[PDB]
């Protein structure tokens, strides 16, 4: 009745199309439990929203600041606030924000009131979709917008993972790697730099240094599951 | 009343001539399960159709390019000038992506008949798909399906079965004699008695392994022939 | 009806197919008594679950060794970890038996008196230790994703999958030990040798398994 991930298939019983982006994909049945789906619904939005912001940032960094490698931005960046000064502000600010979001997930409608200012309050809303101050402007129908958000978000989540493995294998940024693909599309695919057959296995070399020296300490920098690479 | 594979042999109950090219031949009784018979029928069509392309390719390629020795044609250095020494990794990438799409579409048709007839991108386009394994429509531009379809199915499977046997003759002959199909045929005519299977059967001419752009690929013959 | 380990042999009376992975294999009638069968059903799962962790760990580290990442073989990891990290073996052993003893004693008295560990005695937790079946704790701690609280049909399918991968892992862990004793090389070192020359490199030619060879 609705488009599915695999056309012609029957969606699992626990999936019925109520949620946005519900295309009936759940081969392992992780969403069968009602409470588990409610939690997994929140994490998908949070993961997607973080990924979209992260993917946009990495692309903009390379265009604006081509010299700096987004992978090495952790050590490359220098600021007066120092390493542990930045972390301190980040921890406390994120601890407040995340706990309040977490509380609404458990008991919705309890953390809508503004603590400091009495008059201001968050209108009634659904879990994971705060309104009011967070949404000053809405281009159109929310139902359509929610589907747009998740579909772009799901793509962004894959996009970020593409950056990491491309960065670890090719040792380059996202746009820089793409330019390499366009130069020699046949000789740059993962098939054209790695292969495993009975008796032999060839894998790309991890182009990220094993360890990083950062202000008198050594930070391990391992390639993700480098032993299982193709 | 149809003729059977052997004289005076009783055909299995589940083989009653519904399918084309039905001689009532199933010594292992693999078609007893009705669902299994459908799947095996599809694989017979796939082997039949791929094998016919394989036989045609080997023979035609031999005529146009006698020296290529199709058995070795897979090596990158033997490819035509435009594609000579192409990166096999990138070349495989095209086939995997394109074949994965096409074959999953065919597979989904078997799982749920008639579900994948319509074009996904351009709405409206469809194929008739009168029977599983016979999409028709765009796959039959000349419209030969119209008419005596049953007879055409019989002709397809009978020729396809012959191709399967014929192609594996090419492979074993190349492994034993080291020559292509037409080349081996000429050799037999020259010296029918001196040059035949009785002599060549004991030798396997395939090297143990080959190096394809730095990757070692194991190779084997279909019998423990004297290397 | 249902398949059995020895085709044509009727299954034993005490094995009725209700349990997961039941193929009517009990030639010595070790589980004829119903109460003893409960004990062994859980013993098999604990053995199977540990073997799966052991086999996966041994395989993964062996891949690290072959690829050159520097991992030691499973039969040398214990010595390497202790020496490289400067760990007192007797202290590490004692810590293990405190943590295993507490966790595994709780599993022991849940078998004796089911539901006894969910009385709130342990830090006030009253529902995470109740238990679903014999050998299947369930709950939001041991089953955080709630795959045992969703579809009932698929949960029974997983129980079949868990036991069979567990039995396969148990056999594999015996293979690692037997292969090391016969060959003295790592797991994947043996696999590489077999793929090189399968005909002339296997147990029938190692000079140990078949002494009359
Ligand atoms: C119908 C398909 C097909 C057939 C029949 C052949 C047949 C042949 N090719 Mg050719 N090729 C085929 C497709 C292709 N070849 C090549 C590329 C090559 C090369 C580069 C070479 C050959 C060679 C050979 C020979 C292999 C002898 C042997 O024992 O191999 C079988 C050996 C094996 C190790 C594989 C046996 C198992 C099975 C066939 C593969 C299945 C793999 C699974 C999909 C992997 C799945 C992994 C899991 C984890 C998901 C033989 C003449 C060799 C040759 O000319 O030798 C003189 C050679 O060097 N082929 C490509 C890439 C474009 C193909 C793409 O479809
Ligand atoms: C989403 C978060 C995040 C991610 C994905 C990365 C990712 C990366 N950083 Mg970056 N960083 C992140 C946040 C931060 N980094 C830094 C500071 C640095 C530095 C100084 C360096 C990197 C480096 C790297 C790279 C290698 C990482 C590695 O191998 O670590 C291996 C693993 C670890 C070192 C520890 C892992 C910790 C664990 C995942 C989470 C721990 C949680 C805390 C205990 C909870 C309390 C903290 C609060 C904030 C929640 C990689 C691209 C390195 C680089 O450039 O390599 C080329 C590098 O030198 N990052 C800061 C500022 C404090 C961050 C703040 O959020
Ligand atoms: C009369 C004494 C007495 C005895 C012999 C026991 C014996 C036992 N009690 Mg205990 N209890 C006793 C009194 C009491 N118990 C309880 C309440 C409970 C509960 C609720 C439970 C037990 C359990 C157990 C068993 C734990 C088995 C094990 O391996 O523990 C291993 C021991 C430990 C892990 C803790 C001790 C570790 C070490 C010796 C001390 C370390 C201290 C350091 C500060 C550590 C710091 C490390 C950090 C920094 C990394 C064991 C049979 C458990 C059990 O098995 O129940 C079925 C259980 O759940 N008892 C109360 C309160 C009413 C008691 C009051 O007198
Ligand atoms: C997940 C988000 C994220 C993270 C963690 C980073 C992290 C980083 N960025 Mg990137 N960036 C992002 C998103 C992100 N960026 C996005 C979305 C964009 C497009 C607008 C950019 C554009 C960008 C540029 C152009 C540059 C960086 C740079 C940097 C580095 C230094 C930052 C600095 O000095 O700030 C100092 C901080 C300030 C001066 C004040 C910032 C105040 C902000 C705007 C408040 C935003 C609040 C708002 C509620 C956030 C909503 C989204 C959020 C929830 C994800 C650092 C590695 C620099 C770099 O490459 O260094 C090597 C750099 O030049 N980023
Ligand atoms: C900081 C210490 C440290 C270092 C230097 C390494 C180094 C290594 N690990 Mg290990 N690892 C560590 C801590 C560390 N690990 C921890 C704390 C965990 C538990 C979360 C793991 C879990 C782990 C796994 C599951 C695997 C490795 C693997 C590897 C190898 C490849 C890199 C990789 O994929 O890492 C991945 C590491 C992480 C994602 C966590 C890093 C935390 C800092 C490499 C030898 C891979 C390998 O080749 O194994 C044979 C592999 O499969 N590690
Ligand atoms: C299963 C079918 C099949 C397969 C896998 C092959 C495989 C091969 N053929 Mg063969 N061939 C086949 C059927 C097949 N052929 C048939 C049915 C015919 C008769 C029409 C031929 C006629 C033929 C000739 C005349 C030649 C080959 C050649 C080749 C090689 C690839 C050349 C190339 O780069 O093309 C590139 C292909 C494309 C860019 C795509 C073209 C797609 C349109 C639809 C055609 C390779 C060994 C060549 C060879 O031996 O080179 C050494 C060669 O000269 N084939
Ligand atoms: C029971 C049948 C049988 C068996 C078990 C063997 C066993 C063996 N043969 Mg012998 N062989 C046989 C029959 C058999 N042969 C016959 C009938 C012929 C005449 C065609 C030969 C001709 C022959 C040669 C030329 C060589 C061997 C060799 C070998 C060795 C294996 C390597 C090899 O290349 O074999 C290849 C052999 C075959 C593929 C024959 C398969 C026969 C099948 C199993 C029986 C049915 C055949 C059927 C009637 C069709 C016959 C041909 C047809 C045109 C009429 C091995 C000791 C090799 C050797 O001496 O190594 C030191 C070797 O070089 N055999
Ligand atoms: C019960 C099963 C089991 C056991 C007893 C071990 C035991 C060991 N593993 Mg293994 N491992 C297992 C399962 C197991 N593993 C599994 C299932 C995986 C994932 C597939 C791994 C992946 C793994 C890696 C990647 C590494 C080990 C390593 C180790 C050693 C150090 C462990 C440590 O310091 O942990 C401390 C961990 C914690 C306190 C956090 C939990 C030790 C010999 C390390 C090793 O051999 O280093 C030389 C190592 O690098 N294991
Ligand atoms: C698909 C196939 C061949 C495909 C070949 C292709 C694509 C070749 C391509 C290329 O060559 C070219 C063109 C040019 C070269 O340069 C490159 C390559 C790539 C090499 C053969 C199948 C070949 C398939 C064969 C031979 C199958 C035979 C099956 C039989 C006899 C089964 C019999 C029974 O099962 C029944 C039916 C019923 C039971 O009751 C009883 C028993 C007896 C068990
Ligand atoms: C084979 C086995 C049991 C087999 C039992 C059989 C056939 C029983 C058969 C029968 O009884 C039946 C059913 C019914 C009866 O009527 C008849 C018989 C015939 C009597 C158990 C293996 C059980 C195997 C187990 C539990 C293995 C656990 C392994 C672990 C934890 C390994 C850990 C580590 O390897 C790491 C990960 C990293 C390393 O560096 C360090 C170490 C510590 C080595």
């Amino acid at each position: 009745s609705r488009p599915l991930w695999l056309p012609g298939s029957t969606p699992p019983a626990h999936l019925k199309g109520d949620l946005p982006g519900d295309f009936g994909f759940d081969p392992l049945g992780l969403g069968a439990n009602a409470e588990s789906l409610k939690w997994f619904k929140e994490s998908e939005l949070v993961h997607s929203r973080w990924a979209m912001a992260a993917v946009a940032g990495i692309l903009v960094q390379e265009i604006v600041r081509p010299d700096v490698f987004w992978y090495n931005a952790g050590k490359e960046v220098e600021s007066p606030l120092g390493p542990l000064g930045l972390l301190a502000v980040e921890f406390f600010l994120m601890h407040w924000v995340e706990v309040r979001r977490w509380q609404d997930l458990r008991k919705p409608g309890s953390v809508d009131q503004d603590p400091i200012f009495s008059q201001y309050k968050l209108p009634p809303h659904e879990v994971g979709y705060p309104g009011g101050v967070f949404a000053p402007f809405i281009p159109g129908d929310l139902a359509e917008l929610k589907v747009k958000e998740i579909k772009n978000g799901r793509l962004a989540m894959l996009a970020f993972v593409g950056f990491v493995m491309a960065a670890q294998v090719t040792g380059k940024g996202p746009i820089a790697a793409l330019q390499e693909h366009l130069a020699d599309p046949w000789g740059t695919t993962i098939f054209s730099k790695a292969a495993v057959v009975p008796g032999q296995a060839v894998a790309p070399p991890c182009k990220i240094p094993a360890s990083v020296s950062y202000k008198g300490i050594e930070i391990p920098t391992p390639c993700f599951l480098q032993g299982l690479w193709p | 009343d149809r003729k059977l594979w052997a004289p005076g042999v009783v055909a299995p109950e589940y083989l009653k001539g519904d399918l084309a090219g039905d001689y009532g031949w199933d010594p292992l009784g693999l078609g007893a399960d009705p669902t299994a018979l459908k799947w095996y029928r599809q694989s017979e069509l796939q082997h039949a159709r791929w094998a016919m392309l394989g036989v045609a390719g080997v023979l035609v390629q031999e005529i146009v390019k006698p020296d290529v020795y199709f058995y070795e044609a897979g090596l990158p250095q033997n490819l035509p000038e435009p594609f000579t020494n192409i990166n096999m990794g990138g070349l495989l990438a095209w086939e995997f992506i394109l074949m994965h799409w096409v074959e999953v579409r065919r597979w989904q048709d078997y799982k749920n008949f008639g579900s994948v007839n319509e074009d996904p991108i351009f709405k409206g386009n469809k194929v008739p798909n009168p029977e599983m394994g016979y999409p028709g429509g765009i796959f039959d531009p000349f419209g030969f399906s119209k008419g005596n379809l049953k007879e055409l199915q019989t002709k397809e499977i009978k020729n396809g079965r012959l191709a399967m046997i014929a192609y594996m003759a090419f492979i074993l002959q190349a492994q034993a004699t080291g020559k292509g199909p037409l080349a081996a045929l000429s050799a037999h005519l020259s010296n029918p008695f001196g040059n035949n299977i009785l002599k060549n059967i004991g030798t396997c001419t395939v090297p143990h392994s080959v190096d394809v752009q730095g990757l070692t690929i194991p190779l084997t013959c279909l019998w423990p022939g004297s290397q | 009806v249902r398949p059995v380990w020895f085709p044509g042999n009727p299954p034993p009376a005490h094995l009725d197919g209700s349990l997961a992975g039941d193929y009517g294999f009990d030639p010595l009638f070790l589980g004829q008594e119903p109460q003893t069968l409960k004990w062994y059903v859980q013993a098999e799962l604990v053995h199977g679950r540990f073997a799966m962790l052991g086999a996966a760990g041994i395989i993964l580290t062996s891949i690290g060794a072959k690829v050159g990442l520097g991992f030691p073989e499973w039969y040398d990891a214990g010595k390497v970890v202790v020496e490289k990290n400067n760990i007192d073996f007797p202290t590490l052993m004692v810590i293990q038996f405190y943590l295993m003893g507490w966790a595994e004693t709780k599993r022991w008295y849940d078998f004796k008196n089911p539901g006894s560990q969910a009385d709130g005695s342990f830090l006030g937790f009253t529902e995470e230790f109740k238990g679903l079946e014999n050998g299947y704790p369930g709950g939001r701690f041991f089953d955080p994703m709630g795959l045992s609280r969703g579809d009932a049909a698929k949960y029974q399918e997983y129980k079949q999958k868990e036991v069979k991968n567990g039995r396969l892992a148990m056999i594999a862990c015996l293979g690692f030990a037997a292969q090391y004793a016969a060959t003295g090389k790592g797991p994947l070192d043996n696999l590489a040798d077999h793929l090189a020359d399968p005909n002339h490199v296997n147990f029938a030619t190692n000079g140990v398994s078949i002494p009359i060879a």
